[PDB]
């Protein structure tokens, strides 16, 4: 609040022009006068706003559009004059030449190189459409920015997703019905035909947010056009149709049942093994693994937004559906397993193991594993068993194979006291086999290690005890090696999984059974020299 | 694809490896990827703005990535936002540093080649050196002068300029 | 760059003369330059013709002179050549018909601007390796500097 | 004993148009049935169709050369007046 600013301002005024008309022409900011442009158009900005004193008449408001108009165009220097744009935007000037500087401004926010010169773009070009009163000529700027989707760079491309997914929050209803079919179909495009992750993932977030404020009457039409897409022949446009009304389980949420009768057909034809039998072409094998992939995470997204496991009603249709997941647990591609892996672990949470045996109308996925029981958990077992032995196996692809080896063991067990041993068995001998021929693989000895400390302290204290020597067993063979004293990673497991074995089980039966361990190793090397001899 | 010294490769150089993959298995370039790997990967700021990815490929397998240098350059500047990509051999853990630098020069503007070096003394006594390339290559290569320039900077230290004569 | 001169009518133009043998134009409102022409050997100096706009005279090392036409840079309008050392400067008379040239031979000479031989020649003995000479303004004198002080 | 190249396990990196044939965007309109909502949508796809994308910028050399003939065309054509 300084009273000598009103006395000085018109003389301020006077300067700024001057510095403007100097420095801003084309060439004019390099070096040393770059940064004189940058705090020139700053100073202006605050004379601009402060429409309450001071203010800068409406004449001279378009010659300080000139000015910006001249700065964005020097394609030399970085654009400094986007402050200075928005400002002028807010106080509504209504001459021809904004349309034709917001033209280039939109041609900016695409091509621009410097990320937070794309920011500013945006920012200027939304401010244009929403505030100001030009209702015939908002139909062209909507279809020029679809017509941006194609751009071949992943930022301009990316860029148009962010002003797409602002103006769904911000138009009213009305607008939103006009131009949904102008939207949601070059965005399907987009899904499945980029380069790029993140683009896919902004455009699946986008479409989501126009289904979250579309009227229902429009939904239907909507899916009317995902159904027709998975009838069609095309492989890519099957695949699509299932990644589409992927999305609609979210918006619909709870809903989806009313649509959810014709899906279940669908899904069945291509998840069945019949299909993908014979392909003698490489190029149709990872067609059909794609579209194989896309519709077992249709089946996921509808476990969780449905609840799909509860169902009773479709029962002939279920239960051909919950037995080709079970046949996909062998398929040699990683991604197929493990999408059928986390299928049955979502049965597997959701019921309880006492729960199976104790049935040793009902929901079609408890009475499939119900029936038949103990062929079921052994073919889980044998499987989980096969999938260990794959060649791409990481630390997250072994715990889900672990958590579902976690919930067969469990159901063995409490079978057994109304195959534990065979099932603990089965994962020793593949430790043992590992370390004799290739020591420097530590995955599968990581994955059968926690299996062991896990099934132990789920089990009571006693009940461990007819089990102790065969978890410690594999133990104490990594305990000490020579390629253990080079790499530390599994003897430093093994030290930390028999320390919860001595405050689970008491420390005499620990020592009483790892003298077991140690006793049965002596009399197997006191052979050992007389097969030497 | 990415090989280091015994460490856990970093995300660029992961995200490097996963093109290069996309590129083995799904483009026609299986028969000459299948055999390749590199060693590392960086990215650098020159030019005010402007950004370069250094690859650092093995000494033997150099000259095989010379046969697709161009193919490959052109899928990654691409599959990026118009970065400029270059590939460059890994000499540092036999030759001295001059070799080193020479070496390094003459793989960093691979698609041209090396004809002749001057050195002009100014008036206030500072020296300037111009690097003199083939007029062959020039439309290819004459809009990353200042990326060559700049990584010779980043990596070896010294000032160099690049130009094309007219007579051979 | 050894030399730069504004041009005096378009005044908004420049020439320029550089270390390898090539001449610039540029253009200061537009802030780029035009067009550039390399000949056989470094010019020295440049001089425009006061009274025709696109006409400009180069001084270069091979004991020659060379009159262009800035528009058809691809042939000299016409070439000067008494000299029997390196030209060093150049300066037209007012009236734009005439001009004299210094050279590394301890002589000036005086050329028209469509003949291809010098008008005259003026020497002295004590006069050496004359390094500028200025066309006086009222189209009656020359005026000449050299090494010997 | 296939994979498809990427660590992480999304929908979004399948990695679409590797193998096999690529989709158009008329093959998304074809197969619906007909109806005047439709045909409108076809009309505004159209329309969007008929609307340019933005180019690459070009590079820094020849967008110099481009000013270059610019400026030159400009200053002949203001010293064709003297002639």
């Amino acid at each position: 609040p300084l009273p000598s600013i009103e006395t000085k301002a018109e003389q301020l005024t006077k300067h700024l022009f001057l510095l403007l008309k100097d420095y801003a022409k084309l060439g004019a900011a390099r070096g040393q006068n770059f940064h004189l442009v940058v705090n020139c158009f700053k100073c202006v900005t605050i004379l601009v706003k402060k429409v309450k004193s001071y203010q800068i008449t409406e004449k001279q408001l378009q010659v300080l559009l000139a000015y910006a108009e001249e700065d964005i165009y020097d394609t030399s220097r970085q654009a400094t004059a986007f402050g200075l744009l928005k400002a002028i935007l807010s106080r509504k000037l209504l001459v021809p030449e904004i349309d034709e500087v917001m033209r280039k401004v939109s041609k900016l926010a695409v091509s621009a190189q410097s990320e937070p010169a794309r920011v500013q773009c945006r920012q200027v070009f939304l401010k244009y459409i929403l505030d100001y009163p030009l209702g015939d000529k908002l139909r062209p700027n909507l279809e020029f920015m679809l017509a941006q989707l194609n751009y071949e760079h992943e930022t301009g491309r990316e860029s148009t997703l962010e002003m797409i997914a602002y103006l769904f929050d911000t138009f009213p209803q009305g607008l939103l019905h006009e131009n949904c079919g102008m939207f949601f179909i070059p965005l399907c495009l987009m899904t499945i035909n980029d380069d790029s992750a993140t683009c896919k993932k902004m455009a699946s977030m986008t479409i989501k947010s126009l289904l979250g404020k579309i009227s229902l009457e429009k939904k239907d039409w909507l899916f009317d056009m995902v159904t027709t897409w998975f009838g069609a022949k095309k492989r890519l446009n099957r695949q699509l149709a299932a990644l589409i009304c992927g999305l609609f389980v979210e918006s619909e949420g709870v809903d989806f049942e009313k649509r959810l009768g014709t899906v279940l057909p669908v899904i069945e034809k291509e998840i069945d093994p019949e299909n993908f039998k014979d392909i003698m072409e490489e190029t149709e094998e990872k067609a059909a693994d794609r579209l194989l992939f896309s519709f077992l995470t249709l089946i996921t997204k509808l476990i969780k937004e449905c609840n799909i496991i509860q169902f009773t009603k479709p029962a002939e249709t279920l239960s051909k559906i919950w037995s080709h997941v079970h046949s996909h647990l062998r398929h040699p591609h990683n991604w197929v397993w493990l999408t059928a892996a986390q299928i049955f672990g979502l049965l597997f949470a959701s019921c309880q193991p006492e729960e199976l045996i104790q049935k040793w109308p009902e929901p079609v996925a408890i009475k499939f594993l119900a029936s038949d029981l103990d062929q079921k958990m052994k073919s889980i077992s044998l499987a989980s068993c096969h999938q260990l032995h794959s060649k791409f196996l990481d630390q997250s692809l072994g715990e889900q194979v672990v958590k579902n080896l976690l919930f067969a063991a469990k159901v063995l067990y409490l079978l057994e006291l109304y195959t534990l041993l065979w099932l603990i068995q089965k994962l020793s001998r593949i430790a043992k086999l590992e370390a004799a021929y290739s020591p420097r693989n530590p995955l599968k000895r990581t994955c059968i290690f926690k299996f062991l400390g896990a099934v132990a302290m789920d089990l009571g204290i006693d009940k461990v005890k007819p089990y102790l020597p065969m978890i410690i067993a594999p133990l104490f063979r990594e305990l000490n090696s020579t390629y253990s004293e080079q790499d530390p990673l599994l003897k430093n497991l093994s030290q930390e999984i028999i320390e919860l074995l001595k405050k689970l089980v008491g420390l005499e039966s620990f020592s009483l059974a790892f003298a077991s361990v140690q006793k049965q190793a002596n009399e197997k090397r006191a052979l050992r020299k007389k097969r030497k001899a | 694809i990415v090989k280091p010294n015994g460490e856990k490769p970093d995300e660029f150089e992961s995200g490097i490896s996963q093109a290069l993959l996309e590129l083995e298995m799904n483009s026609d370039l299986k028969a000459q990827l299948r055999e390749l790997n590199i060693t590392a990967a960086k990215e650098i700021e020159v030019g005010g703005g402007r950004k370069a990815i250094i690859i650092f490929v093995p000494v033997p397998q150099l000259k095989s990535f010379q046969k697709i240098q161009v193919r490959l350059v052109r899928e990654l500047e691409k599959k990026f936002s118009g970065k400029h990509v270059v590939f460059i051999a890994q000499r540092r853990i036999s030759r001295t540093l001059t070799a080193v630098h020479d070496a390094i020069l003459e793989d960093l503007v691979f698609p041209s080649e090396i004809v002749g070096k001057r050195i002009r003394v100014k008036l206030d006594g500072s020296r300037l050196i111009k690097v003199h390339l083939d007029k062959a290559q020039q439309n290819n290569v004459e809009h990353k002068v200042e990326t060559f320039s700049g990584v010779y900077k980043k990596l070896t230290g010294k000032d160099v300029n690049f130009e094309f004569p007219e007579f051979q | 760059i050894s030399s730069v001169k504004f041009n005096p009518i378009e005044t908004f133009l420049l020439g320029s003369c550089a270390s390898d043998r090539n001449i610039v134009l540029y253009d200061m409102r537009q802030a780029t330059p035009l067009k550039k022409v390399i000949l056989d050997m470094r010019t020295n100096t440049i001089c425009w013709n006061p009274m025709e706009a696109f006409i400009f005279t180069a001084a270069n090392e091979d004991y020659n002179l060379y009159t262009f036409d800035m528009r058809a840079l691809d042939t000299p309008v016409m070439v000067h050549m008494d000299h029997v050392s390196a030209v060093l400067d150049v300066d037209y008379s007012p009236t734009g018909k005439e001009f004299v040239s210094a050279s590394f031979d301890k002589s000036i000479r005086i050329f028209p601007v469509d003949k291809s031989r010098s008008r005259e020649v003026y020497h002295t003995k004590r006069m050496q390796h004359v390094i500028c000479v200025k066309w006086t303004s009222d189209s009656k004198y020359i005026m000449c500097g050299s090494d010997e002080m | 004993e296939r994979s498809e190249a990427s660590l992480k396990v999304s929908e979004f990196n399948v990695s679409s148009e590797g193998s096999g044939e690529k989709l158009v965007l008329a093959d998304l309109l074809e197969p619906v049935k007909t109806s005047s909502s439709l045909a409108t949508v076809k009309k505004q796809l159209s329309r969007v169709k008929s609307k340019k994308t933005v180019e690459l910028p070009l590079n820094k050399e020849e967008i110099e050369r481009i000013h270059r003939e610019v400026a030159f065309n400009k200053t002949a054509q203001v010293l064709s007046k003297w002639d």
